[PDB]
């Protein structure tokens, strides 16, 4: 796993009790380097490449997946997406 | 409350996502950090 | 009143309940040239000349050029999503 | 399986929807214009 610079910044906005489900993600990342997609709400996103998102509760987990590479990019609350448009 | 269901719920998850990718793209120079940086 | 040829496309969408509602609309602005009438009209925001008007789920989009009032769409809800962003 | 939500979102979908609505009139810039007699053909 990866985690780009922003992703920190990211996460020190989420409650507690959503850092601990997404720790559990990444853990489960750190032994296995896949996600489960039985267990977690898991979409790729049209029209990118290699772009898919976690719903974890209000927030939305964005990786990247390169290859056998899995990159945790962002997490941001539903809110705070729809102010990402130009 | 509003209701909405359903297609039109769906397209509002594909700007969603659409935003999320988007927040994605600001990183795409970002130093990646290992699982031991990271805390 | 002018009328884009794609209003027209748009036009064939659109259910008899809302196409006689749209009629009276310009009808209305036929004679008086103003969208001024209890019409859910509004001016859309980062852009020129541009209004709204909601007609129950579907929306018609208006220019104001100068003294010309021009529909250029009408849509359902639904649809007017994929033209975002 | 039937969603619900509140005013504030709904607000800002009426704000998405402007924009659509406006880059759907963009769409059109190069349409020709017809007189209400031509629209009825």
């Amino acid at each position: 796993v990866l985690f780009a610079k922003t992703f920190v910044k990211d996460l020190k906005h989420v409650p507690g009790h959503i850092r601990k489900r997404i720790k559990l993600i990444i853990e489960e990342c750190q032994n296995s380097n896949s996600l489960n997609d039985l267990k977690l709400d898991i979409k790729k996103i049209k029209g990118y490449h290699n772009y898919y998102r976690i719903r974890v509760g209000n927030y939305s987990i964005g990786i990247e997946v390169n290859g056998d590479t899995i990159i945790f990019r962002r997490v941001l609350h539903r809110k705070s997406i729809y102010d990402y448009f130009p | 409350k509003f209701f909405i269901s359903r297609k039109e719920y769906e397209k509002i998850e594909e700007i969603l996502d659409i935003g999320l990718a988007k927040a994605m793209e600001e990183t795409k120079d970002d130093e990646l950090l290992t699982y031991d940086e990271i805390k």
